[PDB]
């Protein structure tokens, strides 16, 4: 038996969402110290991570660590249900799969829906251990101009630093694009403590990128030399999303 | 076949040794120095007298300096290293051509042409030991065995200033009773579900269902381990890898009719496909050698890549285009990909 | 080498989306006069020629008495679309590449490496009118619909669009003595036009707030959008067999 009260539905909603910018169907992880998701594309280049710890749940009870798999149908059914009102939602295993209860903070009914879902036994949470170089901090409206921009331009982004300011290039024979970002123009912080440049699927980070709709939070973009780059978003109600891209080499 | 493997020993920091000959028998710490305050960074690596006390590649550098406070910390030097390792591999191509530099301090040398047997290749060892002390001073360890990945554990095995055979009797008895994590190429992260899946041996995975290596898993890792535990794990050597790939072939006839061109050049691009393997390539040119003799060749590029049903489309209207452009008969049409897009998993960052 | 900051890019970018229905290339030609673009449509219906001059734009530059800076329509409008609320646009080429740099909230630029564009050069007439150019955008986003083919005709200084497609038909009086007209005089002529052509100039509204009308018997329909001090976009407009 699993029990969850998440306080923010809206922002559970942004979570299941986001996953979906990786995998059509989804697994969720029970564990000790709370919810967490991981997915990769096939081909390994991007990876999504939802991790939500217990301490800013509503409530939380395992009495098993358990998995639960949610295939497409049932990833579509919760999304239907997607709104912006302010709710609670009661997460509950049942025989089959799960209930879900969203529970409307303002007056004040509550509509449920019932997933069939496979059960059980957790994965590890695995993610590049990396020593990223470079940090910045930056909002969901700039990364989508980067993204759009590069994007119309080549299949593959560069980015690096250069002197104090980020640098990002992409291109196909004559044909490029480059950008500044320094702090202040636009970046709220830009922490660089050795130079780096690393090559991305311009794709890839356009779908990370669009992972990151729905939380207002600053997000957090980490590089490093030919290493994976990290983006990271805190939901206002707790709980990280992220993904890692992997470079080319 | 006959792999040599080579590997330098301990270094970054034996060429600091080289450099300053005082410091030997001491301990040595290279450091690559961050980040963002004093002492950010991680050991790079460490000569044996540091290893002695658990001072190593990755730990950070105050952990380091806390254990050993009096050890020599040196911060890298990577040009100097790269100098002297770009020496070496080129001493080790005189010994074979025929060899995969796997990185800085690695290289596999496929042997199979050059000696009879392992004792052969065991004093051919020797020779390639000597002779990279004479020009460089460097020490390394020579593990020797059918494949790269026992010459790897014979290097394990043998390290420092070691050499060892790991011959085809040995190879069957390692199967059975080594470790699986011991296994190159598979991390603390594999191995350590194995271990809890009953899997402590390379031949365990022989009474393990082939689906249920994938598994804990993955398919590629699974058709590896299966293969060795299987000893039938070869090879090869991986030469420089190439800029273009792609395939030519002499047709029967001299020729300017497209439907009788078609299946050599779809032929050519099969070939080619195979071996582009996970490489996907921006650019295809179709070339032609005439009758004459003389080459013709028309391109294109596609910002995103060429898949083999884009490149059987694409070549016949490049050939159109020779075949409007040029009068001449044509002898043989291949084809050439270049501009490879490749991507590498996330994985190549988890280990370990 | 060249450098212009652009004072208004929404124009700019109507005006070079207008081009682009017409031609898929051209030439900026860059004098100290300003930056002119002309060409002929691949059907040879429509002569097309604007003129930007200097004061069009701001901290004009030039290295060069005339430098021809050759484009794809597509390429360039692709960009343009790329701009943002408060950003500044400058132009910019060298000997290899024409660059459009979008300075706001942080700095983007995009390149475009030269291309080759065959140069292009190709009267007076008996009816000329003058209007406000959103009278007209409004009139013929409404007739453009209806039918394939605008009839143009005059009668005692009154001007007449109609339109006869298979389905519906229309027909607006234009004329000072209505709402419509500015100026208008000359002989009572007829001609039609390929309304396609002519619905593509309607974006001209976005540049321009007076034009220029002229036509005759079996002779081009000319439009002069006028622009901002001395500048405008002129299209010429074959007249139906």
């Amino acid at each position: 038996m699993v029990k969850i009260v998440y306080p923010n539905a809206k922002d559970f909603f942004s979570f299941i969402n986001s996953i979906t910018n990786v995998t059509d169907s989804i697994i969720l992880n029970f564990t000790e110290d709370g919810i967490f998701s991981r997915h990769l594309t096939e081909d390994k280049v991007l990876m999504a991570i939802m991790r939500i710890p217990k301490d800013v749940l509503s409530e939380y009870s395992i009495d098993s660590p358990t998995s639960v798999k949610l295939d497409v149908s049932s990833v579509k059914k919760i999304l239907s249900k997607a709104s912006s009102k302010k709710a609670t939602i009661e997460l509950t295993e049942t025989d089959s799969g799960l209930k879900i209860i969203i529970r409307d903070e303002k007056s004040g009914a509550k509509s449920t829906i019932y997933i069939k879902a496979e059960k059980g036994q957790v994965e590890q949470l695995t993610e590049p251990k990396v020593n990223l170089a470079v940090n910045f901090t930056t909002d969901e409206s700039v990364l989508n101009v980067i993204a759009a921009d590069v994007t119309l331009v080549g299949e593959e982004m560069r980015i690096s630093t250069e002197e104090d300011k980020i640098k990002i290039e992409a291109g196909e024979e004559g044909k490029r694009y480059v950008a500044f970002l320094m702090k202040d123009k636009p970046l709220k912080e830009l922490s660089i403590d050795t130079s780096a440049s690393s090559s991305y699927s311009a794709e890839m980070f356009k779908d990370a990128v669009k992972g990151l709709r729905g939380f207002s939070a600053p997000t957090m973009v980490s590089f490093g030399e030919n290493l994976p780059m990290k983006i990271d978003v805190e939901a206002v109600s707790g709980g990280h999303m992220i993904f890692w891209i992997a470079p080319r080499l | 076949m006959i792999v040599l493997f080579v590997d330098f020993d301990y270094f970054y920091a034996q060429v600091e040794e080289v450099l300053n000959p005082s410091l030997k028998g001491k301990p040595v710490v290279v450091c690559v120095f961050s980040g963002r305050f004093e002492d950010s960074g991680a050991v790079a690596t460490a000569n044996y007298e540091a290893r002695k006390f658990g001072v190593k590649a990755g730990i950070p550098i105050v952990e380091a300096k806390k254990i050993l406070p009096n050890a020599v910390y040196l911060p890298m030097r990577k040009e100097v290293y790269q100098q002297v390792s770009s020496r070496i591999m080129n001493l080790l191509r005189e010994y074979s051509e025929k060899i995969e530099i796997a990185s800085i301090d690695e290289a596999y040398l496929d042997i199979s042409d050059k000696v009879r047997d392992y004792r052969e290749a065991y004093n051919l060892g020797l020779e390639i030991k000597n002779k990279i002390l004479e020009k460089e001073k460097i020490t390394v360890t020579v593990g020797i065995s059918k494949n790269k990945v026992f010459a790897k554990i014979a290097a394990d095995m043998a390290k420092p200033n070691g050499i060892k055979v790991i011959d085809d009797e040995e190879v069957k008895r390692l199967i059975r009773e080594l470790d699986i994590a011991d296994v190159p190429g598979i991390g603390n992260i594999t191995a350590e579900k194995l271990k809890k899946l009953g899997i402590n041996k390379l031949v365990d995975t022989l009474s393990i269902e082939f689906d249920k290596l994938k598994g804990m898993i993955g398919e590629a890792k699974a058709k590896y381990l299966i293969s060795l535990a299987r000893d039938e794990y070869n090879e090869p050597i991986r030469t420089r890898v190439r800029k273009s790939i792609g395939r030519i072939v002499t047709m029967k006839r001299n020729s300017r009719n497209l439907e009788e061109i078609k299946p050599y050049l779809f032929r050519a691009i099969e070939e080619s496909y195979y071996k582009l393997d996970k490489r996907i390539p921006k650019a295809i040119h179709v070339v032609a050698v005439t009758e004459d003799l003389d080459i013709v060749s028309r391109g294109r590029t596609f910002p995103h890549g060429i898949s083999k049903e884009t490149a059987y489309s694409e070549s016949v209207k490049l050939l159109q285009k020779i075949l409007e452009e040029d009068e001449r008969k044509i002898r043989r049409i291949g084809v050439r990909f270049s501009k490879f897009i490749e991507a590498i998993g996330l994985d190549k960052f988890f280990d370990t | 080498m060249m450098k212009a900051k652009v004072i208004d890019a929404v124009s700019f970018s109507y005006i070079l989306r207008t081009v682009g229905d017409f031609l898929s290339e051209a030439n900026f030609i860059v004098t100290k006069e300003g930056i002119r673009v002309s060409g002929i449509d691949p059907s040879r219906v429509v002569f097309l020629d604007i003129f930007l001059p200097s004061s069009y734009f701001e901290g004009f530059e030039v290295s060069q008495e005339k430098e021809i800076i050759g484009f794809k329509l597509e390429d360039v409008n692709d960009i343009l679309k790329r701009v943002l609320k408060d950003d500044t646009l400058i132009l910019s080429s060298n000997e290899s590449k024409l660059t459009l740099t979008f300075d706001g909230e942080f700095t983007r630029s995009f390149e475009l490496p030269l291309i080759q564009v065959e140069s292009t050069q190709p009267l007076e007439f008996p009816f000329k009118a003058q209007l406000l150019t959103i009278t007209f955008a409004d009139i013929i986003d409404e007739l453009s619909d209806l039918g394939e083919v605008l009839n143009i005709h005059s009668k005692e200084n009154k001007l007449y669009f109609e339109v006869i497609g298979d389905l519906s038909t229309a027909k607006v009086e234009l004329s000072t003595d209505n709402g419509t007209l500015l100026e208008a005089s000359g002989a009572d002529v007829s001609s039609s036009y390929g309304m396609e052509y002519v619905a593509n100039t309607t974006k001209m509204r976005r540049a321009s707030d007076s034009m220029e009308l002229y036509f005759g018997s079996q002779i081009p329909l000319k439009l002069r959008f006028k622009l901002p001090q001395e500048g405008y976009g002129d299209f010429y407009i074959a007249p139906r067999a």
